């Protein structure tokens, strides 16, 4: 990845580290600080950085809601692989390895999502006006992407998948649902938290809903050859509309998450 | 006198009616199946009774509780959805019915299990009205800790891993029946006291009386088992009088506060102490 | 009370007939009239004239919007119990009579829904200036309902409903898809034609949306016996709650159809 | 006019990027797929092209007419759809991919397309900028009649209820393709010229000019057939046959005579390509 968004990531790493230090009892927090970072890392949670000094704040200031986006994601990614007993679900191709038995997986990922919660709550800086309504706001974002109509459904409706036999536009629902509300959830949070106003909130949102999708169908070409680089062009084409008007050095770097810059390397290669 | 018969039935009248308009089915339908089938399944609405009565004790009133009331309610039930599955206490049925993985599958069952949990947070955030969004993220920062490593959830997992042990002593039983129960029911009353406008020594009271009567429910709630925790230990000729002295120092607590006032919380401690089921 | 909606559904039925004549060519309006009429009436088409009353207007400037209910309703009815040759519907219980075959029922289901949106269209009396903006809206409002996310979801969902053995919960949404939309829009359809301001629409239609599941949650009643009043009562409640108000007759000519 | 094909080719992008739009895949997940599955399928879009064409013609632009020129597609697609069905064609293919019953089974197919019928009264109904109120009621009614028992539908039907007979005179097989085929492009014409802000002289020249053409397709389709079950050339010899195309073109083209001829080359182009298509 690009040096501008694997540095905000680690940015996240370190936040996250330092807010989940491993003690007693480590039945607890041993099982719960390998799994917030046994998850893939997650552009929703770098994207939030991101647009917040994107429209002028300092990602400083979305970093809680940052660590609560990855860590919504982690809790949901370890439920999305437990070993489960009735074969109620397509027991996914991809296998993964698991350092903890079931109950223990199931149990962290039921304590890291309101963990997600407590740092944003704890966040509040009292020398800040609006902070307790930009909190208040990025709480009720985040629940309801982690929620029933957000994630949750992507997670279902992924389940019905059937291996070269689904079409392109429902697997483009179930990205949308499971990757891009996080996306656009992600996005929109951290303009908010960086100050901005209520269009770009809303054509970030927009950008991170079509990233987060494309993102999605990306994971997914390594499962289901056949998404035809008219999809790709058509999600890529679509956030960078959503992009436009946000000129600058910042706004460079947001636009190559969905479009990568030119680069001598990759023309090396197929050289 | 106090008819508490009367004043709970009506406040659980009024919860489930909350309950059911906040849990709407919609799509995907399965998940909200699912969520509504374990929600609204019937139960004794303790925790959002406790966390109204705490709210309307200091101040403040129903309509202010009530969405974190069902907020606590639906954490309380996706815990027992999610203690159900084969890989926790597997158990096939549940308030006379089949449990939640039997009537849906497993996916579905944890699937609904987290939605409940998110949405309780949204719920609250979202729906409450007549306090500050200050008060509101404060709340919302209680009931993470009060849910988390450093709560319910904290002590399922010192329970489960620790299901073959020897040297349970008083200390060890005491966390997991402080946290796998005590820390949600605590939790509760702390949401309702500062969202009534409690001033702190009024939250610092109602949060220590928290502890005794989660204690206390969880103890109780060992006694209807049997009818390793406190019964194997010192046995019941000493358990039932353990759970005698918390429902004491609880309703001691409650002495901070008019008698008249206090009496809805009296009444919720008695039927924490004893209830059948 | 009985005269009242019984005249309705005339009125709506000497509407429909003087509308739709057999004619030249007779192999087209002989199944369009024939499917228009073989179809049950359905409340929504009731509601939506008794609602432009409640609000002060004229039975008539509301008898084409009840006309178009009638018949996306007709062409749904029709559509439903086509008979399907690769078994992905599973056939109504009490299987209907068809006098057509399925490719005429196909088309004149086709043919009958813009017949439709062709009378509100129509019925704009150029001499009325607020006609086009309330029969644009209305024709917004019938379009949704009958569309893909009102009842044609409840249609589509309602065949996963495996007799005595789905939920309550389960089949009350269908109903609301299936019913419920669409009487919620013919009462919506109806105070807007009457006039009404945003307020009462809004409380119409809400009535409607909770009476209309209520009525399918009936017709449903025969295949899984297990009438549980309390869904039944719960829904009237939603409902009479919508109509404090209004007070007067209000809250109540709306309550005989509930009883 | 200068490149056609170009013309016709970033037309039917626009609808195609218009229709992804309107769309989109959402719950019920099979209802929406089967819907999107045989709408964005590809097409030569003519019927949205003869739209906007027609609002442009008389000087209004694309973007009023959008949500009309993809109304009369929806309707398009749905007639295929409900056509291709075991109790109408009963066609397992199109276009080299299974026929929408085929993949989503009968059922949806059905209400897939109840569902693009029903919602591009919707779209043009709440979509539509830029154009005052009586003139939306006005062009959904055309839409209604265009497609209803005076039009697509009758079509469809006199053509189900005459597959089992041979007196076909001609007056029977115009009925046909007025009402199959005309019927829909004279919407779409319509729908366009009123949007537009065309005059009743204007729209009903479009009028007729739709009715000539679409009367010319299965004209030529007739010819073509012979060339490389009552036909035109059946019915009067393929030398009249083309006589007939000559004049429908002609006719056409007249209608056009007195709009700028920059605005009505599009039509134009598109009349002759018509009547001299190879294939
Ligand atoms: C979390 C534990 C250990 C027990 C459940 O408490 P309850 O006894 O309150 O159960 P319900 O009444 O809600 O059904
Ligand atoms: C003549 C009728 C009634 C339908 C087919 O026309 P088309 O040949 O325009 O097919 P498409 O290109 O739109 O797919």
């Amino acid at each position: 990845m690009q040096p501008y968004w694997a540095a905000i990531e680690a940015d996240i790493e370190r936040y996250l580290k330092k807010s989940i230090t491993i003690r007693p009892p480590e039945t607890v927090f041993g099982p719960m600080h390998h799994l917030t970072f046994a998850a893939p890392a997650t552009a929703a949670s770098t994207l939030c950085l991101a647009a917040c000094e994107l429209v002028g704040g300092d990602r400083s200031q979305a970093m809680a809601a940052a660590a609560a986006i990855h860590l919504v994601h982690a809790a949901a990614y370890v439920h999305e692989h437990l070993p489960l007993t009735d074969g109620s679900r397509p027991v996914s191709k991809p296998a993964i390895q698991h350092k903890y038995g079931p109950n223990v997986e199931l149990l962290t990922g039921d304590g890291i999502v309101p963990f997600g919660f407590e740092l944003l709550a704890g966040s509040v800086d009292p020398a800040r006006t609006d902070d307790p309504d930009r909190i208040l706001r990025v709480i009720i974002e985040i629940s309801r992407a982690g929620g029933p109509e957000g994630m949750i459904s992507g997670l279902h409706r992924e389940e019905e998948i059937v291996d070269g036999n689904t079409s392109l536009d429902f697997i483009e629902y179930v990205c949308k649902k499971k990757y891009g509300e996080m996306h656009a959830c992600g996005a929109a949070c951290g303009a908010i938290l960086g100050g901005a106003a209520e269009e770009e909130i809303q054509k970030l949102r927009n950008f991170g809903l079509y990233q987060g999708t494309l993102r999605g169908m990306m994971e997914m070409k390594n499962s289901h050859q056949l998404i035809d680089e008219n999809i790709i062009g058509k999600l890529k084409e679509l956030a960078l509309e959503e992009l436009g008007g946000f000129h600058g050095k910042n706004a460079e770097l947001m636009s190559s998450l969905v479009a990568e810059p030119s680069l001598y390397a990759a023309h090396h290669h197929h050289h | 006198m106090f008819d508490f018969d009367g004043y709970m039935l009506r406040k659980a009248k009024s919860v489930n009616k909350a309950l059911e308009a906040a849990v709407q089915m919609k799509e995907p339908l399965k998940i909200h199946e699912s969520m509504r089938y374990s929600l609204l399944a019937g139960g004794k609405r303790v925790r959002p009774m406790l966390c109204i009565a705490a709210c309307e004790l200091v101040g403040g009133d129903e309509s202010t509780a009530m969405p974190a009331a069902c907020a606590v309610e639906m954490i309380h039930t996706m815990s027992l959805m999610h203690d159900d599955l084969p890989c926790m206490d597997n158990d096939d049925l549940r308030r006379g019915k089949p449990t939640n993985h039997m009537a849906f599958g497993e996916s579905v069952a944890v699937l609904a299990g987290d939605a409940l949990l998110s949405f309780a947070f949204e719920h609250v955030a979202a729906a409450t009205k007549g306090a500050p969004p200050e008060r509101i993220v404060r709340v919302l920062g209680e009931l993470a800790v009060s849910i988390g490593s450093e709560g319910l959830v904290a002590g399922q997992v010192v329970d489960v891993c620790s299901e073959g042990m020897a040297e349970v002593g008083l200390d060890h039983l005491e966390f997991i029946h402080h946290h796998k129960t005590a820390a949600l029911l605590q939790g509760s009353v702390v949401l309702g006291a500062i969202l009534g406008g409690g001033k702190e020594e009024e939250v610092a009271k109602l949060r220590k009386f928290a502890n005794c009567i989660g204690l206390l429910f969880q103890v109780v709630d060992d006694i209807l088992d049997v009818t390793t925790t406190y019964p194997k230990l010192i046995g019941v000729e000493k358990s039932k009088e353990f759970a005698d002295r918390l429902n004491r120092e609880a309703q001691e607590q409650l002495l901070h506060f008019h008698p008249h006032r206090a009496a809805p919380l009296i009444a919720l401690a008695n039927y924490i102490a004893y209830r059948d089921n």
